[PDB]
């Protein structure tokens, strides 16, 4: 890897605004993954870091960055209800039907955490409501499974 | 009472004789060692779960166990810590003085009845409770040299052939193995097992039924058939003894006759129980020994007896095998007495040739001779009675103390010479009018050094443990001093001495002693002439004396504040952290490169490294290491360039060229168990159920605040890991009913062979030992490898994991660290250059308050203890000058002549703070207890110049002025006799440079600039103190 | 007497006799105390507010409030005048004898399905030449 | 309802008791008071 | 229970003897290993010693040894008690 | 002194392929030659 | 019984010197208790 | 120490009588200890 682009891991990760702005400016690779196949993208997907994710995907970050599993970062804004994230990164072109090694569209973490505002944005983007995942599962499945009444009619 | 051994020399003796007897047999029934019992009584619940996750060994065994830790008496604080290597470590750290068993045994309790609630599988393994201790007397390396045993095998042997001789060794308390014995281990085969229709449960159900031990009875046995003759028992089932044993166990038998084997599916050999560690010394695999002194035990006596008993097995040795020493306190230990020893007795050969300088007579220099090695012995006596014991502390108190010891031989003897040189008087008249005018003022004097030193003795904590040590050396030392110049001196005086002629001044006598004499005599009416001029203008000096008290008062605030001075004890550490997720092998790389550096830039100072790979510091994973450097002796690496601090800042620049590996190296303390002086351990609370994640952000928030503030908080960082990505694999309980496999027949697939299983125990020639299922390594590496499991269903049909089982990345703690039951994130810091320890805590409490609504916080460790041992302080000190005051108000019988004495303490400070300044020293526990010995030294004689102008006054109906300049033409002789043998005395500390110099400087260097300056200072502040004082009242 | 050793010794004496007691004792856990007779203080918790029910504060006085009373040192002896929160599961035999379903069916489920897993590692020690990838695996967890 | 231990001093553990109780009202939930219904302790140390 | 002498020795006797170790004021220690599965380790200690205060100092390092003996003693439990050799009376029962 | 003891050797295929099991076969002989303590019961008022 | 033989010389020589200063002390002499201390062979023939 | 003029009684059960032979013989000693009012009083059972 490099000196900079391990460093920008690190700080999309921590959340560190001022030093993602920095490592931009000196040439950063933004599309350095770690061990397990997390680019910058992914890591501020995951923690909630709203700026972050617009000044990757402004710095020509790949939104449909897929780790060694699959999941791409609009997989794990959806899974952790980052609303403003998941709007950022459909508006940046990220794949509403995303699939991992495990049949998983965004659709179905958002189904299975219960984010009302999230599964409605995704539907929105043109989800496909009837997506099975390897074991035949839908978004509709997993809410009656789960008890969710509300998520249960928008589905 | 010196009146009464005056005429009883013989009685004096017999006590002389009686104190030498008991100092005699004590030196050598006293238990020997580096540092007492100074941190505080800590227990350690230490257990094990194979193969879980940090929050599996929280949510199961941490929390269980913090759960039972109730009714527990005299408990301060409890922190605790689970790691993702499945292991969990519970100190429970108690108020100081607490019985140490009693809490072992309250700890042990509360655990055993606690046991039933924890897993299976931690109930297996079993949970063990200890001392907490990083106290070690020597670790012991054992080596292969020609590469035929690796580091288990290595381990193995020490084990069971070389521990339990080691434990059974004279003084030495206990012994930790730095290695696993020997252990079955079987390596499965998920398409050999798939290839039979066989799961990892078969064979651990296999391995139960045929390793077992089974009791059978007796032939024979009561109640009999009346007529039997035969009585035998019965052995049917015994536990299995060899890896072919193991191999021929039967696992099934196929329809068309063959049989399936355990060695058919899995490869069976003996291996070692953990393989998370990599010991290597010097390149070559290594093994370990901790072995610790005994309560009571003598340090030198145990170590000579570990390398006999070592000695007794080099010829059962095989092939290779050598034994090497990292790390040993007994050659520290052994310089520490020594280099004590030499100071005391060079002190009594300084001694001999100041007083033959002045008082020329063989008869005289005897005396103090006799008296200082019987106080001296006297002193080991009372140390015994005590139940203290020979250490570091204890014999540089004794070194501070050679002062006080010798002043009152001096103060004596020096007085009698004086009586027969001024009056005539025999030897026994001239003893009793000597003693008659300085027994009360020997009295007093030991009532306010007692008020200087008892007061130490009082603080709390850690440091107090350390004080103590010191008040109760110089107090006893100096109680014996003053009763040996009470009933020893005067009998001596009055037999030993000869007679001198009334005005007979040495001025008459030929040669040097001659010129001597007359060169004194002329320099002490010099004196008289320059006090009496200095007593017409007192404004002028008192102006002079307030210029002293506010450089002393810059001086102290100018010094850096210390507990003990770092020395060089012949090893340092060596931190290698890799990546949040970096393999094993990685760490090795790093560790490589790092021992090649030692072994090659610095070959000349370094003498061997111990690199331990997945170190048990920083959650003791794959991607952490230590590299425990042992250097060559002290008389090998010369310079201030081939010492500890130096090696250490080179190797930290060299390491920062390897990328992608945190390598940093830094000195071991001089007490491990206290940390760092001006620093703080700081403890982030979640008091709300916030959760993990929430804790953290808490903590980015506080830490990120912290640097805001450069000015008064430095190097503020977490004691703990980040966050690293995790494979969280999901078992869907819909597809696994539907196909009819087993949930537990898939958690036990997927833990045996993933993370190893503790089946059952064997026996390896005559030893107990392990016996671990799991996976071969080709077949637990990758993601890919999970779906290559086959389970079996109720019908009988294989299923692989990955039809009932989906995966993804997600992060999770490696390390959850928890404070009184609390989760929380311990945090390190210290103040910035100028601010003192209490600022830097007050704005890291300020600090807090701002955090998120749940976030609490708290001290703990060091910072704990220097919140209690601050509020003592004031008091101690306070009572200190109370009763000092008091005991001179009724020696002098006056309020206001007390004020004179009390007024020399800035006079000897002022040249110990400018002499470790203009060093670069720092103001240490040497420093401050040796301080305090030059503040008593410099009032001792000032307190007998304050007598006898007094008394000339009182009795002899003399002047303020006319007694004032005899009193100080008395005692200059004393005072310039005492300060010249103090001062060549402590002057070979001053210049110690090899081995333990950083204590004997601290203690040779705060005493020799302080005592240059209350000898210079106060032969001409004394009087003026003392005329300013009756002037004034 | 002292009390400390005479905790001791009848704990020494109680753990021979442990593993005789049933399971659902052993589990329950057995305390051994060296208590006074009477209280020396009863700490009331009530809510001004009327935000928490009486079985809510309990649940809070014994999750954030108790355990640190009970490890003070003094501290003989604890008593929760209520109780501390626990998962009920509240059955229905005619729900239960309609899907074909006992109480022991529901045991059973419940141990399987609300269970920590010690899974194991990625990359675990010993490890393979050539291994870059080191993760811990997580499996089932205790449910919340 | 707290059990004094034997042999414990009365007034030293009560005192420790609500020194503990301290840090704990900084995070209490909306409406939590400690309310001291039953303490011999508060006698003993009128009394003395 | 149904252990030979020379298993109850290798597997339980010798794991509690070798954390017997620095124990203050000890001086010795025999131990019996019976055919039936009993272990019998007496450690005398020097005369003035507190026999409490040595019973718990044993009991600490038993804690050690514990985890390390197999399932079926620990099932039966472990006692450290303190010990004397000789009977101070016989009270015999007979029925007339 | 040394004692002569009763040394039983189970085959495990031999029991294996009759269809016995050896926790059956290790329960049945050391029940039997042994004496096995079952469980507890009430004799007079007092449990044995 | 073998640490009573070992310990018995040693015994008997600090109780002669702790006898021998005590009179050396009490009449203030030397000639006084070594006089007195030669009459020890006198009483520990009859004993043996 | 008590209450002044309060006792503590306890019948015991030594011969394996049970429960219901040990409550009669109960009942029986508080009909007696009623006949004595002039030297008993408040004489009850602690217990259920
Ligand atoms: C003064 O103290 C030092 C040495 C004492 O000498 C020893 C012999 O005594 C130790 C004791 C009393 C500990 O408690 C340690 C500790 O908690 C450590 C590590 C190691 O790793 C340690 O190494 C020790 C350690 C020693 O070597 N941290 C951990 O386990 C965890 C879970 C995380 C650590 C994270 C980082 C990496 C760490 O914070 C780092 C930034 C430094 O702060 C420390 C390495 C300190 O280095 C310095 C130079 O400041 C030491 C505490
Ligand atoms: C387990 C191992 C233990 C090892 C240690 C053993 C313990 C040692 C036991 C004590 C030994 C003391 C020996 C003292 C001998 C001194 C010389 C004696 C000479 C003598 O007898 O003259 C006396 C007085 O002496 C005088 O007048 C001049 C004497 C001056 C005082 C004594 C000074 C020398 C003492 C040195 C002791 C050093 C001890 C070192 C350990 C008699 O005269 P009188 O009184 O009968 O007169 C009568 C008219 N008035
Ligand atoms: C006379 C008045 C002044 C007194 C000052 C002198 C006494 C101060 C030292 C205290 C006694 C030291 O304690 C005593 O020292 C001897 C060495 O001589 C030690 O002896 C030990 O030291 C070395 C260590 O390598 C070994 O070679 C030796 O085999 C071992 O037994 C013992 O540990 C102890 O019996
Ligand atoms: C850096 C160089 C420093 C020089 C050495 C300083 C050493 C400090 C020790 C104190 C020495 C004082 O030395 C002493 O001072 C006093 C001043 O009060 C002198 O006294 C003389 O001057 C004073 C003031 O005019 C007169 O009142 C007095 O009558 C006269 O005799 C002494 O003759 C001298 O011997
Ligand atoms: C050495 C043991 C203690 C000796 C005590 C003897 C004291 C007797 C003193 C008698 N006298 C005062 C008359 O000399
Ligand atoms: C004849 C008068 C002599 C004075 C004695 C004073 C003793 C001083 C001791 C002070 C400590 C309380
Ligand atoms: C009359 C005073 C005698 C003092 C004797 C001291 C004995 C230790
Ligand atoms: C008053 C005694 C102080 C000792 C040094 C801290």
């Amino acid at each position: 890897g490099s000196d900079l682009g391990k460093k920008l891991l690190e700080a999309a990760r921590a959340g560190r605004d001022d030093e993602v702005r920095i490592l931009m400016a000196n040439g950063a690779d933004v599309n350095a993954a770690d061990v397990v196949g997390w680019t910058p993208l992914h890591l501020a997907a995951y923690w909630g870091h709203l700026e972050i994710v617009e000044v990757l995907l402004k710095n020509g970050a790949d939104v449909n960055a897929y780790d060694t599993l699959g999941s791409t970062p609009l997989h794990l804004a959806a899974h952790f209800g980052h609303l403003e994230i998941v709007e950022v990164l459909l508006k940046n072109g990220a794949d509403v039907n995303a699939k991992d090694d495990n049949g998983i569209t965004p659709l179905h973490l958002a189904a299975n955490r219960g984010h009302l505002e999230i599964v409605e944005v995704l539907l929105k983007y043109g989800a496909d409501v009837n997506a099975q995942d390897k074991f035949g599962k839908t978004a509709f499945d997993i809410s009656i499974n789960n008890g969710n009444e509300d998520l249960a009619e928008i589905l | 009472m010196p009146n009464f051994f005056i005429d009883r020399p013989i009685f004096a003796w017999v006590i002389a004789i009686i104190i030498m007897l008991a100092g005699g047999l004590a030196i050598l029934k006293l238990p020997v060692a580096q540092y007492p019992t100074i941190a505080p009584p800590a227990v350690t619940i230490s257990a094990s779960y194979p193969g879980a996750d940090a929050k599996t060994v929280q949510d199961t065994v941490t929390q269980v166990i913090e759960q039972n830790m109730n009714g527990i008496d005299n408990l301060m604080y409890m922190s605790s810590n689970s790691d993702s290597t499945g292991t969990v470590q519970i100190t429970l750290t108690f108020e100081s003085g607490t019985d140490a068993d009693i809490a072992q045994v309250q700890v042990q309790n509360k655990l055993q009845l606690a046991m039933p609630l924890l897993p299976q599988e931690v109930q297996q393994q079993g949970v063990s409770v200890e001392k907490s201790s990083s106290s070690f007397l020597m670790v012991v390396g054992v080596i292969n040299t020609d590469g035929t045993m690796t580091q288990e095998d290595i381990s193995d042997y020490v084990a069971a052939n070389m521990k339990d001789a080691i434990s059974r060794t004279s003084g030495v308390g206990d012994v930790q193995l730095f290695g696993s014995q020997y252990a079955m281990r079987i390596w499965m085969n998920p398409n050999e097992l798939n290839k039979f229709q066989l799961t990892p449960v078969d064979v651990i159900t296999a391995i139960k039924a045929q390793n077992a031990q089974v009791a059978a009875g007796q032939l024979g046995g009561t109640p009999p058939v009346k007529g039997q003759q035969l009585n035998a028992s019965i052995i049917a089932q015994t536990r299995l003894t060899s890896t072919e044993e193991f191999g021929k166990i039967l696992l099934k038998v196929n329809q068309d006759g063959s049989r399936v084997l355990l060695r058919d599916v899995a490869k069976i050999e003996l291996g070692g129980e953990n393989y998370d560690i990599i010991a290597e010394f010097n390149g070559q695999p290594a093994s370990g020994l901790g072995i610790k002194l005994a309560t009571g035990a003598n340090a030198l006596d145990t170590a000579a007896a570990i390398r006999a008993e070592l000695a007794k097995m080099e010829p059962f040795f095989p092939s290779g095998l050598k034994i090497v020493y990292p790390y040993d306190t007994t050659p520290f230990v052994k310089i520490s007495i020594h280099e004590v020893v030499k100071t005391l007795v060079e002190a009594i050969i300084l001694v001999f040739l100041v007083m033959y300088l002045f008082l020329q007579n063989f008869r005289a220099t005897l005396i103090p001779t006799i008296a200082v090695p019987v106080v001296l012995l006297g002193t080991f006596a009372v140390l015994a009675a005590f139940g203290f014991s020979i250490n570091t502390l204890t014999m540089f108190g004794m070194v501070l103390a050679i002062g006080l010891l010798v002043d009152d031989a001096i103060v004596v003897v020096e007085n009698v010479e004086r009586v027969m040189a001024e009056e005539g008087l025999p030897p026994k008249e001239a003893t009793r009018k000597s003693m008659g005018q300085i027994q009360g003022a020997l009295v007093g004097i030991a009532m306010v050094l007692s008020a200087v030193f008892v007061p130490m003795a009082f603080f709390g904590g850690s440091t107090g443990a350390i004080y103590r040590q010191f008040s109760i050396t110089i107090v006893s030392a100096m109680a014996l001093s003053v009763l040996v110049a009470l009933i020893l001196t005067p009998a001596l005086c009055a037999t030993m001495l000869k007679p001198i002629a009334k005005g007979d001044h040495g001025e008459g006598k030929k040669g040097f002693f001659g010129w001597f004499n007359r060169m004194f005599e002329k320099s002490t009416h010099h004196y008289t002439d320059s006090v009496g001029g200095i007593l017409r203008s007192t404004g002028r000096y008192l102006v002079l004396y307030l210029i002293i008290v506010v450089g002393m008062a810059y001086l102290f605030v100018r010094l850096p504040s210390s507990f003990l001075p770092d020395e060089d004890q012949g090893v340092f550490m060596t931190m290698v952290q890799l990546p949040a997720g970096a393999t094993q092998e990685r760490t090795q790389k790093v560790l490589n490169e790092v021992t090649h550096y030692y072994l090659t830039k610095e070959k000349n100072n370094v003498e061997s490294v111990f690199a331990v790979n997945g170190f048990p510091f920083a959650g003791r994973g794959q991607n952490t290491g230590i590299a425990f450097v042992s250097l060559k002796d002290w008389a090998d690496r010369p310079g201030e360039e081939n010492k500890v601090e130096a090696i250490t800042m080179r190797a930290t620049r060299a390491f920062s060229q390897i990328k992608d590996a945190m390598v940093f190296a830094f000195n071991l303390p001089a007490i491990v168990e206290l940390g760092t002086a001006t620093g703080f351990d700081f403890e982030l609370i979640d008091q709300a159920g916030l959760g993990h994640e929430k804790l953290t952000q808490a903590r980015n928030q506080l830490l990120a605040e912290a640097a805001k503030h450069p000015d008064m908080l430095t190097s503020v960082r977490p004691n703990g890991l980040e966050d690293t990505p995790q494979f969280k694999i999901d078992i869907d309980q819909e597809k696994a009913q539907a196909l009819g496999v087993s949930i537990n027949d898939i958690n036990t697939t997927l833990g045996a062979a993933w993370g190893g299983s503790y089946v059952n125990d064997f026996i390896d020639r005559g030893r107990v030992k392990k016996v671990y299922v799991m996976s071969e390594a080709k077949y637990r590496m990758l993601p890919d490898d999970i779906g290559d499991w086959y389970v079996r269903a109720a019908d009988g049909q294989m299923v692989p994991f990955s039809a009932f089982s989906s995966s993804r990345w997600e992060y999770g703690s490696p390390r959850l660290e928890r404070y009184n039951g609390l989760p929380s994130m311990e945090i390190l810091g210290q103040a910035a250059p100028g601010k003192s320890t209490g600022e830097a805590m007050e704005l890291m409490e300020q600090l807090a308050s701002k955090l998120p609504t749940g976030v609490g916080y708290d001290w703990t460790g060091m910072s704990y203890q220097e919140r209690l041992s601050g509020n003592q302080a004031p008091s101690l000190y306070a009572i200190s000058l109370i009763v000092v005051f008091l005991c001179l108000a009724a020696l002098y019988e006056s309020w206001s002549i007390p004020f004179s004495v009390m007024l020399v303490v800035p006079l000897g400070v002022i040249g110990a703070l400018l002499a470790a300044t203009f060093r670069g020293l720092t103001n240490d526990v040497y420093f401050q207890v040796g301080l305090l010995t030059t503040i008593g030294l410099s009032a001792k004689n000032a307190i007998l110049i304050v007598e006898f102008a007094k008394d000339l006054m009182d009795k002899e109906g003399k002047g303020l002025i006319e007694a004032t300049l005899d009193a100080v033409r008395m005692r200059l002789r004393p005072i310039l006799m005492t300060s010249l043998a103090f001062i060549l005395g402590v002057m070979p500390l001053v210049i110690s440079t090899g081995a333990g110099s950083g204590a004997q400087n601290a203690v040779g260097t705060g005493v020799m600039g302080g005592m240059v300056t209350a000898t210079v200072l106060a032969i001409f502040f004394v009087p003026v103190f003392f005329v300013v004082v009756r002037r004034r009242f």
